[PDB]
């Protein structure tokens, strides 16, 4: 049911351009935050950014400041990531995350976040930045 | 010079020692007063977003301490210990001779993390930082303090604490936190009285409605309340 | 002259907490070791408004933080408290001669 | 939510002390202006004076020779006494918090939280 | 924030008992979450806030820590837990991830 | 000492109009130490606009006053039928409290 | 007011131990780097009785030690360095006018 | 105020300044002298048993420290080490300036433990702990001091060392020992002269009756002697 | 009297360095926050000669320069900063009487 | 005591208050100033091999401080780091408020090693050593500082660094090093100006003449240039 799950890959031009499809079923889409983290395709997996669920911050890791940005539509129940200027650094394996995350709403009429961690992953697409 | 003050059948004049007001006579160092007057007198804004503004980030230059001898009740006492994001303390240590404002009526104790670009906090209008007859020029780390700033005379002849939190201390885009307990807490809009705050601890541990989990809690409040 | 105030608001009442300037030795009181704490050496008092001291005086706080900053940064102290003192021996020597 | 309750005598006897009672709930009285007010039925409002937790009290001229306040810490207790009454000070009284301000809300000596108030008579 | 997994590669037969010790540069105190990637497959979560399983995770993976070193304890080792282990950073952004331990069961 | 006559004596008028109720002091003041009340019949009153501009919290929106010398209105726009009652002038200086007789509001 | 000694006993010879006032700078002895050291650079002296100013001294100390007392507790000073100087301006504004 | 004297005719009068003494010249700040006297003259008991009843300990209260310029010639000055039962210091390290009491005949160094229950050590009957020309209100750890009071003034014109230890030091049951080297000691009884206890060690240093192996050693004395 | 200078070689004109003993508050300067730096609070001039007050002057030093250590032997501060104060009240207690 | 100067009609004259010269009015506390002059003026040897036989070690004797209001600007302004052979420090750490000397032409920053057979660095001839408007008589580490004294009167009405390195420093026997950098240098001899090593750095970046190794590199200079 909770259904979190990488689209939009392919091999773009180094400088070139690319929007990431995570599609969104079986939660509250429009209450929890997401996730992106990158694994390099032979080495270990680091973190990459995030947005909250408000859409009040959209938080970048160190690499990719004035590279990448982060939207995501509510409606659609769907993450986006729109990728600008890659560099062969990006070839690497993408992945988008679902946070851990309880609602309460029963003090009185206005809910909450339980701010954990990050739980529920995706399959995974890979990029690779080159001209071909 | 520095100016100074005289008291004149109960009318405050400027102590012209430049054109001497012979008529004065000064007759024992106890007629001489130093009086310290907060900045809530002159009707500045006092909630901790309107305050923060008013704080701000140096280095390269020395910090300086003055003494008074009388001072105002306050009703808002303020207290800082914000972390470098390497983990460091943004704040220096209070050398001793420093103990907190004694007579407050309230204590924003305000923890949390920013940039904290620079060695020292000044305050941008230039006041003091009202301490235990002790006004100074930075803020220490841990001690309540008051805002205002220090008047020169010559004369004639219990607490209540309040915790918050703070991401992103100094610059214009730092967020606000309320603190239930160290687990449970709500997210601060500006319409808020610190009132609504203690019916609101009092609610949530009438209610119940705390941390029974190891995770941290932010609540928002009601938009239409 | 009479200082006017300039401030947008400016509070007719003080409450004025200080050390009690001399008090009778009862007993033993006096002796630190039988002495109070440091939250209660204190003093307090209400001053009601006699034509306007209060926001003169306030005025005249703010009138006197410039030049006190830049007394301040003149100095190599760290702690200065002798500027009574200086004050009373520039009035003596003004008065002299 | 701070609560205050007037209480007293409803009937009076002229020519007496008429004591009365302002009882604070929810706060404290250390630091405050606490008022009394009178007002007689279809009257205006009349004020009689404020004392503050210091103990230094203030009076309204008209009431000056008549009246006098008193304030209890320990009871958390504020109390008005009317020396030598008449008929003429029956009337509905009250007690009135008039602060500064509370900690980030400016009132500008405003009154901002009230008793109920009582209708007190004199009458033989 | 940096973060240091270690040991780095532990290898041990079905039954034995793994610790693995995460370190922090920094204070952060609980905020730590344990994955659990099978190669091939997606990290799956094991304790988050460095002392609670996951639901849907077996009693067997357990561990503690305080401050800035963080432990992980497998009381008993399964075949199917040939993966490579994960830290993760919890307190402050950006994130931070451990290098990775990669666990190899010696089966039958 | 000081005296506030309050101008008109009586407001009757409409829904969604609006009513502007001043006060003339006695006396020159110059203090801007005022406050505006409502007293509801059998109620205790209620700070609306102090300091001659600061509204009360809890108070809605649809109030306003002002006043520099000696007349110092109150104004209420998009007049609603719960503002039914008798309004009231204040002067605070010089230690003293001082009031004036009020101005019945009514809300056709 | 001549003080009449209280206490039940009273040493009527002193035997003082003071710095060097004013001293003769003999050859090189007044360069710190040629200094004595720290033991060295006192003189001393005794006190023969002259009609009770011992006693009538040493009453005077007691008497001073409440208000010293009560003065210190007001100050934030950690070490008050101006007593002399304040009562020296104390004289000079009492005698001026 | 703080009340003062006056030299006149060698007669010693308060130096009335309420009432102003107009007939006695104050010409120059040399005329100003603070001395400091011991409470040897006043005759209070020296030994220690009869000293650490006036001491005691006392938390909350911030220590002071006024110079002087003259003093008594001393005939006893105390020291003191005293540890807290877990191990730590009761008594505070000497901030810098303080140098020992100069002049001493006779150094009572006394170490050892005791409860500490507060943080300071303040004299019950509010005297000075006379240090280097600066009168002080609490013991620093390790720094020789004798006791007194300090008398203001308006002008005309080597050692030895004995070691104790105490246990349980500051209540009404302490006991305590004297030291002839770091094992071999014996206990005090109120009647002994400390003339006695030299006798003792150059005694006890001609017959040899000390440690001669790795354990403590506490004599009695003779109870017929 | 006049000094009389005694070294062999003596510079005739001085650059001094002090601060800014008074300043126009121009807009925000006198505020720490925007203030200048430790380097830039200072002001500068020299001295042309008026008959040896210089070589005067650096006789002046080396003859004070024992009896300051003298004096700074003698008392128990780190940081002496009362030593005109003292003179200033040396001064009106030697012309009052 | 202290002596003390004073300006009449352009002329200096000592401040007689020993005989009252009556005619002088001392009208306010601005009147007064403290100056600081430099022993550059004076006509002492300026240079290192002449320099650190001025000065000297001692224990025992506690350091002072004094301030002043102004002083001259210096042509020599000295620094210093100096290890104990054990490895650890020769001069004490400076205490807060010390800033440098703030007006230099050069900086002589001498490190190195020596014996320093004592606590402090006192001064030989008793002069002070000039810090930010604090004159003190001993060397904090690391704190640039000039030569000088301080005169006191009555008033009428950038920098460039050079680095050195020294062993066996204090004694009669010290050797002196230039520095090029870490690695690189070149012997002292006392024929040389500090332009003569100014164009000698300048030489050996251009000729490139440095290291390229991993040790120690001393040059000497050639003896008929
Ligand atoms: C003595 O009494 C005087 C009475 O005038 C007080 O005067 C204050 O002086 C300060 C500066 O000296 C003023 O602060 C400045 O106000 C400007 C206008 O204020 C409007 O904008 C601010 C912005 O928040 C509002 O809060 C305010 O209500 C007004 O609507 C601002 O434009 C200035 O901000 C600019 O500079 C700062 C500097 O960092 C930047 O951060 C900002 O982004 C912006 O670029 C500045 O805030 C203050 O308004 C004066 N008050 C009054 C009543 O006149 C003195 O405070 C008092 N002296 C002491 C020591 O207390
Ligand atoms: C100025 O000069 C005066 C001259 O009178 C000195 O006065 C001393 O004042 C102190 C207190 O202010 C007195 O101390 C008290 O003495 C009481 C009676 O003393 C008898 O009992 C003690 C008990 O040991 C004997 O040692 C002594 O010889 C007497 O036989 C005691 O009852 C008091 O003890 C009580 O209180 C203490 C407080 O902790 C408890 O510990 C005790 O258990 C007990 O409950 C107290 O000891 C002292 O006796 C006075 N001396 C004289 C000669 O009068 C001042 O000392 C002096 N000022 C200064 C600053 O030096
Ligand atoms: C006030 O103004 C006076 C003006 O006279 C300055 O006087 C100086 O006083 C100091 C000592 O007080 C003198 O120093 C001594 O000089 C002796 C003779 O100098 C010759 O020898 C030295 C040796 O290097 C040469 O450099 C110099 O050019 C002369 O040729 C020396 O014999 C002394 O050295 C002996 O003692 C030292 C002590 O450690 C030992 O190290 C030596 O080995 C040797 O045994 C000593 O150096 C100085 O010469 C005087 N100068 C003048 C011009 O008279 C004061 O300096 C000044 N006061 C202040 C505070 O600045
Ligand atoms: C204030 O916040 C805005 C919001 O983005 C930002 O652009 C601006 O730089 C901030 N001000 C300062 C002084 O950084
Ligand atoms: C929160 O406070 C309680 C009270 O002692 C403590 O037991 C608990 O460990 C605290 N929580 C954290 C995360 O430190
Ligand atoms: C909230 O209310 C409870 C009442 O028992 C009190 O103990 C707690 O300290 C309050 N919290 C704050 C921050 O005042
Ligand atoms: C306590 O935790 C349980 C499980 O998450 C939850 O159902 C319950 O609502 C919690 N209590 C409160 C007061 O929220
Ligand atoms: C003094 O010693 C006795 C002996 O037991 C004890 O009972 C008493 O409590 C002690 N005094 C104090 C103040 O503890
Ligand atoms: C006692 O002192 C001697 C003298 O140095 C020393 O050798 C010995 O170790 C000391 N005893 C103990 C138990 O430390
Ligand atoms: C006891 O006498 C010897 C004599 O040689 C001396 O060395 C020792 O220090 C003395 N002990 C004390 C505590 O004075
Ligand atoms: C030395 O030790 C031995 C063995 O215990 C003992 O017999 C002897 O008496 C000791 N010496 C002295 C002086 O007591
Ligand atoms: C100076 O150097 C010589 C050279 O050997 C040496 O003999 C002499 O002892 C040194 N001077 C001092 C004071 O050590
Ligand atoms: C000399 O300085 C360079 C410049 O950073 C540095 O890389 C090198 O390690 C230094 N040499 C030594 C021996 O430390
Ligand atoms: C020598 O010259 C170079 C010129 O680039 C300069 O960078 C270097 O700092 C100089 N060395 C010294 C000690 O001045
Ligand atoms: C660099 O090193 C090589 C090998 O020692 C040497 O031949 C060369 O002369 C060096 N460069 C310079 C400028 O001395």
């Amino acid at each position: 049911q909770v259904q979190v799950e990488e689209s939009g890959g392919g091999v773009v031009q180094p400088g070139g351009s690319l929007r990431l499809s995570c599609a969104a079923s079986g939660f509250m889409f429009s209450n929890y935050g997401m996730h992106w983290v990158r694994q390099a395709p032979g080495k270990g997996l680091e973190w990459m950014a995030f947005i909250r669920y408000d859409d009040s911050k959209k938080f970048y890791a160190d690499s990719v400041k004035g590279r990448f940005t982060i939207s995501r539509d509510n409606s659609k129940n769907t993450l986006y990531l729109q990728m600008n200027s890659l560099r062969a650094e990006d070839t690497a394996l993408y992945y988008c995350a679902k946070e851990l995350l309880q609602v309460y709403t029963s003090a009185w009429g206005e809910g909450h976040s339980y701010y954990y961690a990050l739980d529920v992953w995706g399959l995974g697409t890979a990029v690779t930045v080159s001209s071909a | 010079s520095i100016p100074l003050g005289v008291i004149h059948n109960s009318t405050l004049q400027v102590s012209d020692v430049d054109k001497l007001v012979c008529r004065d006579k000064l007759s024992s160092t106890n007629q001489l007063r130093s009086v310290g007057l907060n900045l809530e007198g002159n009707g500045v804004a006092t909630d901790v977003p309107s305050v923060t503004k008013r704080w701000g980030f140096r280095s390269g230059v020395p910090p300086k301490v003055v003494n008074y001898e009388a001072g105002e009740w306050a009703e808002n006492c303020y207290n800082l210990e914000i972390k470098k994001p390497d983990g460091s303390e943004c704040l220096p240590a209070a050398p001793d001779g420093i103990r907190g404002f004694p007579r407050c009526r309230y204590v924003h104790k305000v923890s949390g993390t920013g940039p904290c670009a620079g060695d020292f906090a000044f305050h941008k209008e230039g006041a003091f930082f009202l301490y235990d007859r002790l006004a100074s020029t930075v803020i220490y780390r841990g001690t309540t303090f008051a805002e205002g700033v220090v008047a020169f005379l010559i004369l004639p002849q219990y607490s209540t604490t309040i915790r918050y939190q703070a991401t992103g201390f100094g610059t214009n885009e730092t967020e606000y936190l309320f603190e239930v307990d160290n687990l449970t807490y709500v997210q601060l809009e500006s319409r808020f009285t610190p009132q609504f705050l203690l019916q609101l601890n009092e609610t949530i541990y009438a209610s119940g409605k705390r941390s029974n989990t190891t995770g941290k809690l932010i609540w928002k409040v009601n938009p239409e309340i | 002259e009479v200082i006017v105030n300039a401030q947008p608001k400016c509070n007719p009442n003080l409450h004025f907490w200080t050390t009690q300037d001399e008090g009778a030795a009862i007993g033993l009181a006096w002796i630190p070791y039988f002495g109070p704490a440091a939250e209660g050496i204190y003093t307090e008092g209400l001053m009601h408004n006699q034509d306007g001291l209060i926001c003169g005086l306030r005025q005249l706080a703010n009138e006197t933080t410039q030049a006190l900053q830049l007394f301040l940064r003149a100095t190599t102290e760290l702690r200065t408290f002798s500027i009574l003192n200086r004050k009373a021996i520039d009035f003596l020597l003004q008065r002299w001669g | 939510q701070v609560q205050l309750q007037e209480s007293g005598p409803g009937l009076g006897k002229p020519s007496e002390t008429l004591s009365l009672s302002c009882t604070v709930s929810g706060a404290s009285i250390r630091g405050y202006f606490w008022n009394w007010i009178r007002q007689p039925p279809g009257k205006g409002l009349e004020w009689i004076g404020y004392i503050h937790s210091t103990g230094s009290t203030n009076y309204n001229p008209s009431l000056k020779s008549r009246v006098t306040i008193s304030v209890d810490t320990s009871k958390n207790q504020v109390s008005l006494n009317v020396n030598s009454v008449t008929a003429a000070d029956t009337a509905v009284y009250f007690c009135a918090r008039g602060a500064w301000n509370v900690a980030t809300v400016y009132y500008y000596y405003g009154m901002d939280v009230w008793g109920q108030g009582t209708l007190v008579t004199v009458s033989s | 924030i940096q973060m240091t997994q270690s040991p780095s590669s532990v290898s041990a037969s079905v039954g034995d008992r793994v610790t693995i010790t995460c370190r922090a540069s920094q204070d952060i105190s609980n905020w730590l979450a344990w994955y659990q990637q099978k190669p091939g497959k997606a990290p799956e979560l094991l304790i988050y806030t460095a002392s609670i399983l996951q639901s849907g995770v077996s009693s067997r993976f357990s561990g503690s820590g305080s401050g800035t070193d963080f432990t992980l304890t497998i009381s008993s080792l399964q075949p199917e837990d040939s993966a490579t282990y994960y830290c993760q950073q919890g307190k402050s952004f950006p994130y931070t991830f451990g290098q990775g331990t990669k666990l190899e069961i010696k089966r039958t | 000492e000081i005296v506030l006559t309050q101008s008109p004596g009586t407001l009757s008028l409409s829904p969604g109009e609006r009513a502007t109720l001043s006060c003339r002091a006695s006396q020159s003041v110059s203090s801007s130490y005022f406050a505006w009340y409502q007293q509801k019949p059998g109620q205790a009153p209620r700070l609306l606009i102090s300091g001659t501009s600061t509204r009360a919290p809890g108070i809605p929106d649809r109030f306003s006053g002002s006043g520099s010398g000696t007349d110092f209105t109150l104004t209420i726009s998009r007049l609603e039928p719960e503002d039914f009652a008798v309004y009231f002038c204040q002067q605070y200086g010089n230690s003293l409290y001082t009031f004036g007789q009020g101005t019945k509001l009514e809300i056709k």
